RNA sequence: CCCUGAAAAUGGAUGGCGCUCAAGCGUGUUACCUAUACUCUACCGUCAGGGUUGAUAUGAUGCCCUGACGAGUAGGCAGGC
RNA sequence: AAUAUGUAAGAAGUCCUUGUUACUUAAUUGAACGUGGACAUUUGAAUGAAGAGCUUUUAGUGGGCCAUUUUUGGUAAGCAG
RNA sequence: AAUACUGCCAGCUGGGACUGAGGACUGCGACGUAAGUCAAGGAUGCUGGCAAUGGUUAUAUGCCGCCCGUCUUGAAACA
RNA sequence: AAUUGUUGAAAGGGAAGGGCAUUUGAUCA
């Protein structure tokens, strides 16, 4: 009779996908990358600032 | 007054190509023609006689009738709203084979060929052709190709 | 706006119950709608469908078109069901016993299939018996043999029978017909 | 008569069932993305570190909408749009892209918008204006039994399965498209950003491819 | 009093309202515009194979 | 807009015929990536024989001023195309970054010589790291030492519409 | 950019008032107002897809469910006073 | 050149064997129609389709204009074409 | 390291306006081990005032609004 | 009914008449 609109309410939500509740309970909406680190090459160093 | 006849404008329509006239090559008269054949139409300067009409020309049409030196070719003409058929007698000179029925061909003989090669295992066959997708990922290396800076040229007054 | 592909509000173009004021035909009608809502057999939707024919549209079936459609190998034995109305053909000599329902039936072709040792049932026995209509087979006559759908689409190198009253010499019959006045149609 | 509570009971078990099917179909699926665009980002990275450049492979999926109205149209691009399911103004539908649809998008570009959506803003306006074609019918999906009853055939039964065969192009991406019917977007909540709407938007305007800008358009107007 | 003599504007638009309908085609198609001696000797062929089919199946 | 410098390599579509095309590299000021790649692909089909349909972009990334905090005296070589023909010209600016020179460029060329941005295109863009090869007075008279000019006239803003004291305009 | 070139008849037109680091001119960025335009909802009509003789219970041309649309001269059809 | 435009992108198809003819060929040599037999995921490029096809009847219409682009006559025209 | 910009959150929350359609249950979901409950196929509970709201017409105010019918590509015309 | 006279009510800076919403006056379940 009347349509809910995902997103807004929790339940019908909930309803379409039952992996919210999983998401929501591993926060993985925020989730922290791997702490690498890699350093360009100087050829592309230098054509960044080549004028 | 005006004048609309049977070979109104075709000044540069009906005109042997340059360095191309003369008699015509033994080839067009060496061609066999069946029922069910499409053909393009071209008319030929040199040879009056079964001389298409000026709509007719560059269009393509099925063989339905053979005769001792013509054919006979249906052509959709569209006359108002609608497409209606033709059948118009043509000489075999003013009339060549399509290449794209004989790729089809082609394509059908390779496609069998495929569905019988590929479905004894019975794997992915794929018959139907796709078109040009999106490039995939590719990686470039400046090992001797180094981007050379490009700028703007000045204005210049050369004659 | 809408950029309108098609016509808006248009009508499916086909006849949703019987313009007629027939009380009987109305009850068969609504007889045979509640079966084909009700049920899975395309016989009844077929039926209905064709209970909402106009008379040109439900030509006569002939007793002789009946025994024709019979004689098919496996029809033997099958209820025969006309839309609309039987007549009785006198060119035919040895009509085999059948089992034909129909809406009106002529007195001559009752006569016919009560002599041959056939019956002569109506639409709602026909649904009593067979709800789903097993063993039938429906007979329809010929739409266009009518008198009136020769003269459609008159034109020139048809031969179209062209609306006349009076028919015989000097009656659309001089030039547009013969090629020694001009042209021939 | 006392069986409804055996139909009942079996009912909820097969329910059950399969939500328990839908939650591991999610997870993969959730899981796949992560992995997707991690494997993406480390990819540029190492290409970067490498003396190299990394060559991303062309978007294979567009959202284009409608920001025309339907007067003053040349025919072909009339005919294009309705081919392309854009009759009314503010109307996005999603498009695979081969050669044939960015030559048809080249003719109809002074009508519409058109550019790579995430998976973000597919799956708001899948959630949010996301309805079904059944019957010839405009009926809300807000259940995944609809969706399954109208796409089992093709593997599809949940919401977020359509998202996914939206976001990535795979055998029945034609047949997911099509069931969805064209979202009908309202006006930009903050504006549409430019003075004149019709021209390019290297030129400041709306019209025009716009790449990764879209996802901001079409969020506004959702 | 000079008036328009021709103008094709709008005739393309009346003539698609009802669109432009190629020609429906059938398997057997029109015999008319045939060889005469062709079609003669189909009609003798077409008698003996179906002659030859009837006394062949029954 | 707030111009950006974007930096984009692009390359011919390989063939087997000759593999591993040459890659060209082009610094643009432009408002975003779309405008960016598109000044790229217009500029790289004025000198040089390619298309977007025959050719690709491998790199495109924004370079950053590696001292924004510091003023500078920037030498600009501009060509553009006025009412009646092309010009060329060479402008002093002075300015903290290359962004905001050519923005304040863009400006002075559209107000006083009516150059659109479809009219103005950038030659060469350059530092001038010693204070004597500048040639143009007004940037001159910035450069000298100790400066110092007051500010006269100081027109205050008034957040009522009426004011019950007579303004006063000192600083 | 501005000025001379540049002169027509009732008294008058960037609409006028008026405006001069403009409220004039080119360009760059935000906020603001609105169409019978767009999204949702309530009602009416039309069309399409359907359910509803297991009833006392009548109008299955009746009732109900879902979706879409609603401009208009000449003109056609349909329902009504 | 661009634009515009015709045809093909399959079951009315392909392939194997062989029945008919008063056509034709030196000739079971070719042509047409065939019988039997083999190939349904992916039926043979993308997209779309309040479904498509067909028949009857008839109201009004047969003075047009304007806008972008191409362009004729004319110096030009809110001129004609 | 921090910060600017862009994009994400199935992260939370403050304020304001419009709407209350449907009418015993039927379905999809959540909380609750379990009873039962819920923001879950369309709003209820409590309380206050009166027994004035509102309908018709005249004037007034802010805005809009050319004379009916015909001929005409073009009507309100000084047709 | 056109037209006209009185009584009672309202308006009237070179027209009247109408539509969108409301105040005020009269009247109304």
């Amino acid at each position: 009779v009347l349509k809910k609109n995902p997103l807004k309410n929790k339940q019908v939500l909930l309803r379409l996908n039952p992996y919210a509740k999983v998401f929501a309970a591993e926060k993985l909406g925020s989730k922290k990358a791997e702490k690498t680190g890699t350093k360009p090459a100087a050829v592309f160093t230098e054509t960044l600032k080549h004028d | 007054g005006k004048s609309h006849g049977y070979r109104s404008r075709t000044r540069y329509m009906f005109q042997r190509d340059f360095r191309k006239h003369g008699a015509v090559h033994l080839s067009t008269y060496l061609k066999v023609y069946k029922v069910g054949d499409i053909v393009d139409i071209k008319a030929n300067g040199s040879i009056q006689k079964g001389m298409p009409h000026k709509f007719y020309q560059g269009k393509t049409g099925v063989v339905y009738n053979v005769t001792k030196s013509s054919v006979g070719v249906i052509i959709n003409k569209m006359v108002g709203n609608r497409y209606l058929e033709k059948r118009l007698n043509l000489r075999v000179e003013h009339i060549k084979h399509s290449k794209c029925r004989q790729e089809f061909l082609e394509r059908v003989k390779a496609n069998a060929a495929k569905r019988a090669e590929a479905k004894a295992q019975g794997v992915a066959v794929q018959l139907k052709r796709q078109p040009a997708q999106p490039r995939e990922s590719r990686i470039v290396s400046t090992e001797g190709n180094v981007p050379q800076t490009l700028a703007p040229v000045p204005y210049e007054t050369f004659i | 706006g809408i950029d309108h592909t098609s016509k808006q509000h248009k009508r499916s173009g086909h006849r949703t119950a019987p313009k007629s004021d027939n009380v009987y035909l109305k009850l068969l009608v609504k007889l045979y709608t509640f079966l084909a809502r009700r049920t899975d057999a395309p016989f009844n939707k077929v039926v209905l469908k064709a209970l909402f024919l106009s008379k040109i549209n439900r030509p006569p079936v002939s007793v002789s078109r009946i025994a024709r459609a019979l004689k098919q190998e496996g029809a033997a034995n099958k209820t025969v069901v006309v839309v609309g109305t039987v007549t009785d053909d006198a060119r035919i000599f040895e009509f085999p016993k059948t089992t034909v329902a129909a809406l009106r039936f002529t007195a001559g072709a009752r006569a016919k299939i009560v002599k041959a040792g056939g019956e002569c049932i109506t639409l709602d026995q026909l649904a009593v018996r067979a709800p789903k209509g097993q063993n039938t087979l429906i007979l329809r006559g010929p739409r266009n043999s009518r008198e009136a759908v020769r003269h459609f689409g008159m034109g020139p190198h048809k031969g179209k029978a062209p609306r006349i009253l009076s028919t015989g010499r000097k009656f659309e019959r001089a030039r547009g017909r013969r090629r020694s006045k001009g042209f021939k149609v | 008569a006392e069986q409804v509570a055996a139909e009942r009971a079996a009912r909820k078990a097969a329910n059950k069932e399969k939500r328990a099917i839908i939650l591991e179909r999610n997870a993969a699926y959730q899981k796949e993305y992560e992995t997707a665009e991690r494997n993406i980002i480390q990819a540029k990275r190492d290409a970067k570190a490498a003396g190299s450049y990394y060559v991303e492979a062309q978007h294979k999926l567009v959202f284009v909408v409608r920001i025309k109205g339907i007067n003053k149209i040349p025919p072909k691009p009339r005919k294009v749009l309705q081919l392309l399911r854009l009759t009314r103004i503010n109307s996005g539908t999603f498009v695979k892209v081969t050669k044939a649809t960015l030559e048809l998008l080249k003719l109809i570009e002074p009508y519409v918008a058109y550019g790579y959506p995430s998976y973000s803003t597919i799956r708001q306006l899948v959630y949010k204006r996301g309805f079904g074609k059944i019957n010839k019918q405009r009926v809300p999906l807000s259940d995944n039994a609809i969706i399954e009853a109208n796409l089992g055939k093709y593997g599809i039964l949940s919401i977020d399965d359509l998202i996914h065969e939206i976001i990535t192009v795979g055998p029945h991406f034609k047949q997911a498209n099509n069931f969805l019917w064209p979202f009908k977007l309202s006006n930009p909540s903050g504006g549409w950003g430019v003075p004149r709407k019709f021209k390019h938007f290297i030129q400041g305007g709306s019209f025009g491819n716009r790449e990764e800008f879209i996802n901001k358009l079409v969020k506004s107007m959702n | 009093a000079k008036s328009k003599n021709h103008t094709a504007h709008n005739q393309t638009r009346k003539a698609h309202r009802n669109g432009i309908k190629k020609p429906k085609t059938y398997k057997y198609p029109s015999l008319k515009g045939v060889d005469p001696k062709f079609r003669r000797n189909h009609k003798h062929a077409l008698h003996g194979t179906a002659k030859a089919l009837a006394a062949a199946k029954k | 807009a707030h111009f950006k410098e974007y930096q984009v390599i692009g390359r011919r579509l390989p063939t087997e015929s000759v593999p591993e095309p040459k890659l060209f590299r082009m610094r643009i000021f432009a408002s975003n990536e779309v405008i960016a790649k598109s000044r790229y692909w217009y500029f790289l089909q004025k000198l040089h024989k390619v298309k977007k349909a025959s050719g690709e972009i491998v790199s495109i990334n924004q370079i950053n001023e590696a001292h924004p905090t510091k003023v500078k005296n920037f030498g600009v070589w501009v060509r553009y195309d006025s009412r009646s023909g092309t010009h060329n010209m060479y402008k002093e600016i002075r300015d903290v970054s290359r962004v905001a020179a050519v923005e304040t460029l863009y400006q002075d060329m559209a107000a006083r010589h009516r150059a659109r941005f479809r009219s103005i295109h950038i030659l060469k863009v350059a530092e001038i790291e010693k204070t004597a090869d500048v040639k143009r007075q007004y940037v001159k008279q910035f450069l000298t030492k100790d400066l110092k000019f007051p500010l006269p006239h100081r027109v205050q803003k008034s957040t009522k519409t009426f004011s019950y004291k007579r303004p006063s305009t000192f600083y």
